[PDB]
């Protein structure tokens, strides 16, 4: 005997809402994509009419509180499907060459920590956590070649 | 067993004499081929740049020297038929080139005639030597047999033949000749003085660098003519890296003039003991060679260590060796970062090699010696005091026993203080302690007007506390500007950007607006954690160190204190005028402050452009023992504090074996308690009795002094070549490092994987990796409790591979019998792999470069 | 091993360059060959072939300890960056084979798993120049002292990043044999940089 | 087969009087290791040479040679995906492997156990033992004189030769497989 399970503790989340474990939904990928796409988007418009009256609350709610701490989204520099801008040198997410010389990990601090003049620093804006569900998003972004 | 052993002592005086004097005459061979190497058609490599900077110091290689010649001493220069000065002439020589190749013929001239001198010393006292035993394979040559049958060297010959025609030293009735060895002491020390003077002649007037205090006015440089004082380092005395004069006794000038007091004061010390020469009953069993062998040897081993100790201060920041900075040094086609200090870190690190070796290996002979006359029934006989005064063993056991003790204190300090900042640096979570790291924010500038969000609590210093976060009067969570941080604030980890911490979730303020001693003039608000930063004070070099440095600076040092205090009180005051500013409320109130932090911006920048203009030309002063790349003040740090106490400790560790090698060679207090006895010095065992008693003799207490050494010796290669000691972990770039102001490339883990990322750009060097790593395992094979194993299956393949031949016809496969080494040569060559394999490898860590900030 | 090194490479020449400034290039106490037989062409060859700035640089110039060295406040003057190929060339190649080729590989494909690979042109559109001075001065990845990609903010200088950064984009759609090579840069330079 | 007798014990009549004794020797030469138990710990020692080809293969190592780097010329036009190389992927597999704090702190244990074996393996049982002693006899001094009897019989216990092999190799074994969990624990790099 050792492991008595193991006492690694408690798995951090997002924010909870009523009657839907934030803990599970963080391992759970349609619905932390679900709350990715909504950072990115900055808007719930784009979530799939399926979405419950409560869920779309719960993102306008969320919205709400980061649009007071003068938050930007992700779409639009980026645009709502990847690859950007050259024009503001904004990244094409679509672009294979790019996705293939990023790590998950690593692209998690360029996104902590701002990236070169433009693309702003979240750390102060986001949860870890939150930024975790976005790498995941842009990841989905790939085309072929 | 005895192929080693050869040639052992006593030896009469002309066979060590006649050894001697050959062994010098193939040095000089060998350095004049250094000599040939050093020309500059070749590449550079190790052994080339290891002599460059002293032949700049010396004249002899001119950086600046690009002219071909055609034409110099006799008519035949430029390139000719077979070479004109052979394998020469093919490539364009300079004037270095040239002194090159002169000062390269020159020692293999000399070595070639001390070479056959020492031969006619050493044969010719034996009576002659027939050339086939002088070159021994001679005669296997055909048809050339006669001639290997004459006799050279003989006692009677012509001139051109002659050995020694008295036979021996003794025997030749010339009356100058001293008899005894603390007789020739005399003559060997006014010998060694007349050395001097000759250097001394040489450096005056060969290589033209007259001794201070007559150095020249003028000095011919490549620029012109110039005046001593501001001709640059290998012309004149100006010193054009670290932009001074240079000190007289810090030319070559200086060691001229020391030529002549070093060469006054032996002729005059050995013309002392011509009168007087040393006679003590202490002193009298020395005569026999194997007992001065153990005073000579160790001797010769702590003169290099103090090489290495003098020559790595003495020459870190010289001019010779940051001119090889300036040269394109190129090795296996790299191009070297900072191969100055490179092959300056190689110099010292060899001595320090040297210097062990023969410390361990003359108290070895040392404990040969006196376990002789334990064999002999002579110990318990011998008169002087430097044997009797430890004769007793509860002397010896008092002796070992308390250094033991003092080797276990430092140990444990030094040990058990990196393990507290290495789990310091990395965070660690131990259930009943979490480990912080040190985090600074700036208060300051700019920086300090970057807001976070603070949960802080109500009163620390009672229980049943409690806190909450900053908020506003209508309740919002409002953010905190760097500069309004207090003592007892957190702030939460992920905010300011940081993984890597998982275990716990706040940074807490602990001290607020801090300024290093010694570090970034800037203002911080700081967690502390665990980190030790008060360790660096727990030494005694610290201090010492300091404090000379203040006596010498103390103007400047107490300029920039004020200017200190008068900076901090401005940022003071400016940070009252902004919260007035940010807590206005109304559009007027706010207009009204903002006119006032207006009007004292100006004089807030003058008191910063004032403590940055004090805080540098305090940085710039001279060092006096901890030193920059440039040779400016660094104060100490954990890294040497920590060097001191590993050095107190580590030495102890490794230097204990040596001890037990001299009072325990025959009993010690295990065997005395059995009635034992060792019968000979190098014995692996006794066998499986009272438990086990493998490696009591001084042959194995040898080879355990020199694992044990490789601690220490470790502790200095990363020293030296810029690693931090004091953790395991440690990175370059973090936070407390660049506050500080402090340079690494390691910590000592993190130290052999950051160094190899360089080791591995050389195909060379990584080649060497290689090879060096599979040298030292194979030590373990040899080192083992395993040998009876191994014979065992050497028995069994060599049964096989007979059998084989027997089917198969092959005569010479039928009686093979593979030899499996036995248990005391099996030892000696696990220390010999062990020890190579590791030195190959360290060798790798300097050879890379050296890339500790300037 | 020793003294069988080859015969040196003629155009490498060993005539010395000015040493390395005293004063720090961040200081505000002041601020920032002959005609004898061949010594005019060994400095010419000297302008060219040896590096200035390999060496480590003086504590206080670090561009962590620089005030104009944060990803926030460099300069990226691209007509200083991409002034001068031969420069470029000089002193990226020498700082990249030193520092860089241990994780990138010797072609600068990538070595270390996950490594970056530089001569691929979908990274190189997606990356500004400024971009690649905040990794570089960063790091990239979560880890004491950066992440796998370590942060070089004590280390380098912001002078030296510079260089780097120029000498990076010659990477571009090459084949991984070896490094770029000086007219490789001077493509990259012509082609605007 | 040869628990009692091997052929080179027979050719001396010597037969081997139990399943763990150290040796018999310095006769012949020295004979340590001849006992089956010994047998079993060389088993394990030579067995970690196979075990870590099968760890640097699954976790995509390169084995064919020691420094392959991941995208050289070769890999690239032959669409190998390799993390490695032998010494390489030791180097190669570490930097990901320092990126995490407590992984950095289970190197840092697993090397410290490893090397402790060697003070068991090596033959040197007999100056620990006589060291151990001179520790001893100070102890005691030190209790005599302080008045402190706790200490006025100390006896620092020294393992003998058949435990110091046993505990040897139990550090051995665990130094290096907590170190091998750790080219796992960093990741699969391969990238296909
Ligand atoms: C890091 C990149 C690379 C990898 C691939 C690598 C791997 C490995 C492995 C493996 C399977 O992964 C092994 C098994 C291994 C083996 C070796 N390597 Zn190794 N190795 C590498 C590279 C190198 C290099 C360059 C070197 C070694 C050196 C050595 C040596 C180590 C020889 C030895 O026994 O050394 C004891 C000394 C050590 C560990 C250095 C201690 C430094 C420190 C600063 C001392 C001061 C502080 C201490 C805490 C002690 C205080 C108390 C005291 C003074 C009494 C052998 C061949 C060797 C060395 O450290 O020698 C002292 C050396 O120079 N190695 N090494
Ligand atoms: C940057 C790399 C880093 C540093 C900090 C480091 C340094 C060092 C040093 C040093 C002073 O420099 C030392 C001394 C050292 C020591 C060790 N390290 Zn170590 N070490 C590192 C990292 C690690 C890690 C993660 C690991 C070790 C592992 C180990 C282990 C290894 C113990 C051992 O004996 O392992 C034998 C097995 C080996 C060497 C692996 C061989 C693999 C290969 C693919 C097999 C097939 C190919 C051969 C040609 C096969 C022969 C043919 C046939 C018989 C099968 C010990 C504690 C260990 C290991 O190798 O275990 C098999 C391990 O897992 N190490 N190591
Ligand atoms: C410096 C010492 C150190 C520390 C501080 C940690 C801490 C941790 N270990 Mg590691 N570990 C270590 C050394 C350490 N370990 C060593 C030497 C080994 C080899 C035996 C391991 C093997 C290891 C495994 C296999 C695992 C961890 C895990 C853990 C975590 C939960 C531990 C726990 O539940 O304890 C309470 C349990 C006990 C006290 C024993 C039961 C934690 C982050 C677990 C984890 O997943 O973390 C990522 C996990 O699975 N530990
Ligand atoms: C380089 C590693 C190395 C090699 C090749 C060997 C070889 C061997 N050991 Mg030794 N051993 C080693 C390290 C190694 N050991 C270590 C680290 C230890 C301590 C644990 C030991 C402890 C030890 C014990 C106790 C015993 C052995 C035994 C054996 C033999 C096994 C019988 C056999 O099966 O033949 C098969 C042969 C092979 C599989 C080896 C082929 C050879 C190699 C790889 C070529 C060697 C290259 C060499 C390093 C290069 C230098 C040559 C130079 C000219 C280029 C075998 C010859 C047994 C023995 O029988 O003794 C005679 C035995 O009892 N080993
Ligand atoms: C794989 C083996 C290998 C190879 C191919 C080389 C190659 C070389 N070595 Mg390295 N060397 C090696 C292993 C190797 N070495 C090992 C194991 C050591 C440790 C003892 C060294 C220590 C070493 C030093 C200290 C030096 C080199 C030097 C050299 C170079 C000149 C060689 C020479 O003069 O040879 C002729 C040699 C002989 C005929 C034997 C004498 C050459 C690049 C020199 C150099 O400068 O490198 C850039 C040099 O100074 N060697
Ligand atoms: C961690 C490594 C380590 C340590 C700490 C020691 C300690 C010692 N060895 Mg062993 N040894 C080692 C490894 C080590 N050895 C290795 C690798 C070998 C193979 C060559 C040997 C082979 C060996 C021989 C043949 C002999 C010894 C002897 C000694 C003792 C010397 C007497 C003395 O100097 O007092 C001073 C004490 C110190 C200097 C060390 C202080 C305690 C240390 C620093 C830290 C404790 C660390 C430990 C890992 C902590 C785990 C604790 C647990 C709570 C976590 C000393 C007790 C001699 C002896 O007398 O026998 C008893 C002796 O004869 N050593
Ligand atoms: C240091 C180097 C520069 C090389 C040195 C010179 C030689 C190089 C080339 C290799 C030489 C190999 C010679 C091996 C040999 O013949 O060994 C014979 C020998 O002795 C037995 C008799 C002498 N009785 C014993 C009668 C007095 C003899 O032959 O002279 O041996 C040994 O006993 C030592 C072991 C030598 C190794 C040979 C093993 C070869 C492996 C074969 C295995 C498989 C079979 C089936 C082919
Ligand atoms: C990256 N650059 C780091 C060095 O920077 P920097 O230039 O600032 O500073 C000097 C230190 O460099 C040395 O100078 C080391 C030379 C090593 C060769 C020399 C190494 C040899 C050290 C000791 C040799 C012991 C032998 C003889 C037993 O930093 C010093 O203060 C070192 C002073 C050494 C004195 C320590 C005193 C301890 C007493 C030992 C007692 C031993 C015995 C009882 C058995
Ligand atoms: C008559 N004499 C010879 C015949 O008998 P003989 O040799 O079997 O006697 C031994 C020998 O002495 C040692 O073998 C030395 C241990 C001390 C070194 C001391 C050094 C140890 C430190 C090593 C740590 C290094 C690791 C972590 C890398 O018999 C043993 O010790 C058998 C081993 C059993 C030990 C069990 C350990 C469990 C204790 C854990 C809990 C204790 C506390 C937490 C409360
Ligand atoms: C104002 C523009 C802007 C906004 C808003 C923006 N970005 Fe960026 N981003 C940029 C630009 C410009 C770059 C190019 C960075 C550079 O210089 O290399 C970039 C780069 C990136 C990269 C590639 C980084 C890398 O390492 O290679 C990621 C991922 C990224 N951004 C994600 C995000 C996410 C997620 C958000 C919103 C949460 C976001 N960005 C918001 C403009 C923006
Ligand atoms: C220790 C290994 C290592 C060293 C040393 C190293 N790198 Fe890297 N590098 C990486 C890894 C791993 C990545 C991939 C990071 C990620 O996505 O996870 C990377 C990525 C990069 C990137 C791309 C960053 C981005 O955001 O897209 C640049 C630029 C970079 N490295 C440049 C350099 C330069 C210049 C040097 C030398 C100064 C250097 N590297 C040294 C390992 C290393
Ligand atoms: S194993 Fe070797 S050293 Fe140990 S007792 Fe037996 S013969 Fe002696
Ligand atoms: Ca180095
Ligand atoms: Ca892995």
């Amino acid at each position: 005997v050792m492991a008595t399970g193991c006492f690694v503790g408690a798995r951090n989340a997002s924010e909870p809402r009523l009657g839907s474990s934030s803990i599970a939904a963080s391992r759970t990928a349609p619905a932390y994509l679900r709350e990715a796409q909504v950072l990115y988007e900055g808007s719930t418009d784009g979530l799939p009419k399926d979405t419950p009256a409560d869920e779309i609350a719960h993102y306008k709610a969320m919205l709400a509180e980061l649009q007071t701490r003068n938050y930007a989204a992700c779409a639009g520099c980026h645009q709502v499907n990847g690859g950007g801008n050259k024009a503001i040198n904004a990244t094409n997410f679509q672009d294979a060459g790019w996705q293939a010389n990023n790590s998950s990990p690593g692209m998690v601090t360029s996104i902590v920590n701002g990236k070169g003049k433009v693309m702003p620093a979240y750390k102060d804006k986001l949860t870890l956590q939150q930024i975790n569900y976005l790498v995941e998003y842009i990841r989905r972004f790939e085309k072929k070649r | 067993k005895r192929w080693y052993q050869k040639l052992e002592l006593p030896m009469p005086p002309e066979r060590i004499f006649g050894a001697h004097m050959m062994l010098i005459g193939g040095l000089a061979c060998l350095i004049g081929t250094y000599f040939f190497a050093s020309m500059t058609m070749w590449n550079d490599g190790y052994v080339n740049l290891t002599l460059r900077p002293r032949l700049i110091s010396l004249g002899i290689y001119d950086p600046y020297d690009t002219e071909q010649i055609q034409r110099v001493w006799l008519p035949l220069i430029g390139e000719f038929s077979t070479s004109k000065l052979p394998f020469f002439g093919q490539y364009p020589l300079t004037m270095t080139d040239f002194r090159l190749f002169g000062w390269g013929c020159f020692h293999i001239g000399l070595g070639l005639w001390l070479v056959y001198a020492g031969a006619a010393h050493y044969y010719g006292a034996r009576g002659g030597a027939t050339i086939g035993e002088i070159f021994w394979l001679l005669p296997y040559v055909p048809g050339l047999k006669g001639l290997c049958q004459i006799k050279w060297f003989t006692p009677e010959g012509p001139w051109y033949k002659v050995g020694l025609p008295w036979g021996s030293f003794a025997n030749t009735p010339w009356p100058i000749l001293r008899r005894t060895y603390a007789d020739a002491l005399s003559p060997h020390t006014i010998y060694i003085g007349l050395l001097f003077f000759i250097w001394g002649f040489v450096l005056w007037f060969v290589l033209d660098k007259p001794p201070v205090p007559l150095q020249p006015a003028q000095v011919m440089t490549p620029n012109g003519l110039m005046p001593l004082e501001q001709a640059p380092f290998p012309y004149g005395w100006f010193d054009p890296y670290l932009n001074q004069v240079m000190h007289p006794m810090n030319t070559i000038n200086g060691e001229t003039t020391m030529c002549f007091v070093w060469g006054v004061l032996f002729v005059a010390l050995g013309a002392y003991w011509w009168y007087r020469p040393p006679r003590s009953i202490n002193i009298t069993h020395l005569e026999d060679t194997k007992a001065v062998f153990h005073v000579h040897l160790t001797a010769i081993g702590y003169v290099s260590f103090a090489l290495a100790i003098v020559g790595f201060l003495a020459l870190r920041n010289h001019p010779s060796y940051l001119m090889l900075n300036d040269m394109n040094v190129i090795i296996y086609g790299k191009k070297i970062v900072n191969p100055g200090r490179m092959i300056h870190n190689m110099i010292t690190f060899n001595h320090v090699q040297v210097g062990l070796l023969y410390v361990a290996a003359g108290v070895f002979h040392g404990g040969q010696y006196l376990h002789g006359l334990n064999i002999s029934g002579a110990y318990k006989q011998a008169r002087s005091k430097f044997i009797t005064w430890f004769q007793n063993p509860d002397l010896q056991t008092k002796i070992v026993g308390t250094t033991m003790f003092v080797s276990f204190v430092t140990v444990v300090f030094g040990y058990g203080m990196i393990c507290w900042n290495t789990g310091a640096e990395l965070d660690l979570n131990f259930g009943i302690y979490q480990f912080r790291s040190f985090r600074a924010i700036q208060m300051d500038g700019e920086a300090g007007n970057i807001g976070y969000r603070v949960f802080r609590p109500k009163n620390p210093w009672d229980p049943t506390a409690g806190g909450d976060w900053v908020k506003n009067p209508d309740g919002t969570a409002k953010l905190v500007k760097a500069r309004n941080l207090q003592v007892g604030d957190r702030i939460l980890n992920e905010e300011l950007g940081i993984g890597s911490s998982p275990t716990y979730s706040f940074t807490t303020i602990e001290e607020i607006n801090y300024k290093p001693e010694w570090g970034q003039p800037k203002l911080y608000a700081v967690q502390w954690g665990s980190w030790t930063h008060f360790l660096r004070k727990v030494n005694p070099l610290f201090w010492v160190d300091k404090g000379i440095w203040y006596l010498q600076n103390q103007k400047t040092f107490e300029a920039t204190r004020k200017a200190d205090e008068a900076y901090l009180a401005a940022h003071l005051k400016a940070v009252s005028l902004l919260n007035q500013i940010d807590d206005a409320q109304t559009e007027e109130a706010k207009q009204k402050a903002q006119a006032e932090l207006d009007k004292f911006r100006p004089e807030l920048e003058k008191a910063h452009a004032n403590m940055l203009e004090w805080n540098e030309r305090l940085a710039s002063t001279p060092a006096v023992l901890y030193s920059n790349l440039r040779d400016q003040h660094r104060d100490g740090e954990i890294n040497d504090a920590i060097f001191f106490w590993l050095m107190i400790g580590g030495w102890l560790f490794g230097f204990i074996p040596l001890l037990r090698i001299a009072f325990h060679n025959y009993q010690s207090p295990w065997y005395r308690d059995f009635e034992w006895r060792k019968q000979s010095p190098d014995f692996p065992c006794i066998g499986p009795v009272k438990g086990g008693t493998c490696g009591v003799s001084i042959q194995d207490q040898l080879w355990f002094c020199i694992l044990f050494s490789i601690k220490p010796l470790s502790a200095i290669a990363w020293y030296l070549d810029g690693g931090w000691i004091a953790t395991m972990m440690a990175r370059g770039n973090e936070a407390y490092y660049l506050t500080h102001n402090i340079s690494h490339t390691g910590g000592v883990f993190l130290y052999m994987w950051n160094e190899t990322t360089w080791i591995w750009t050389d195909n060379h060097l990584t080649a060497m990796l290689l090879l060096g790593h599979l040298i030292w395992f194979v030590s373990f094979a040899l080192w083992f409790k395993d040998r009876g194993s191994r014979a065992e299956g050497g028995d069994i393949q060599s049964r096989w591979v007979r059998l084989m031949g027997k089917r198969l016809g092959i005569k010479t496969l039928q009686e093979v019998r593979f030899p499996v080494s036995n248990l005391a040569t099996a030892k000696l060559w696990g220390t010999v792999f062990f020890y190579t394999g590791t030195f190959v490898l360290v060798f790798l860590y300097f050879a890379d470069g050296f890339f500790q900030n300037r | 091993g020793g003294c069988f090194v080859g015969s040196r490479d003629p155009n490498e020449t060993r005539y010395p360059k000015a040493p390395m400034p005293l004063q720090n290039q961040t200081s505000t106490l002041k601020t920032a060959a002959q005609n004898t037989p061949g010594a005019r062409e060994a400095a010419a060859l000297r302008d060219r072939v040896t590096p200035l700035n390999l060496q480590q640089v003086n504590e206080q110039d670090v561009a962590g300890n620089d005030p104009l060295g944060s990803p926030a406040r460099v300069v990226l003057d691209e007509g200083e960056m991409y002034r001068d190929p031969v420069e470029i060339y000089r002193e990226g190649r020498a700082l990249f084979q030193n520092n860089c080729v241990g994780c990138h590989g010797h072609n600068g494909c990538g070595n270390v798993p996950r490594s970056t690979n530089f001569t691929d042109p979908g990274w190189q559109e997606n990356n500004s120049d400024g971009g690649i001075y905040s990794s570089i001065y960063n790091g990239k990845g979560i880890g004491n002292g950066g992440g796998a990609m370590p942060a070089y903010y004590n280390q380098l200088s912001p002078q030296q990043i510079r260089y780097l950064v120029a000498y990076l984009r010659a990477f571009k759609g090459r084949q991984c044999n070896g490094l770029p090579t000086l007219s490789d840069v001077e493509r990259m330079v012509a082609e605007r940089q």
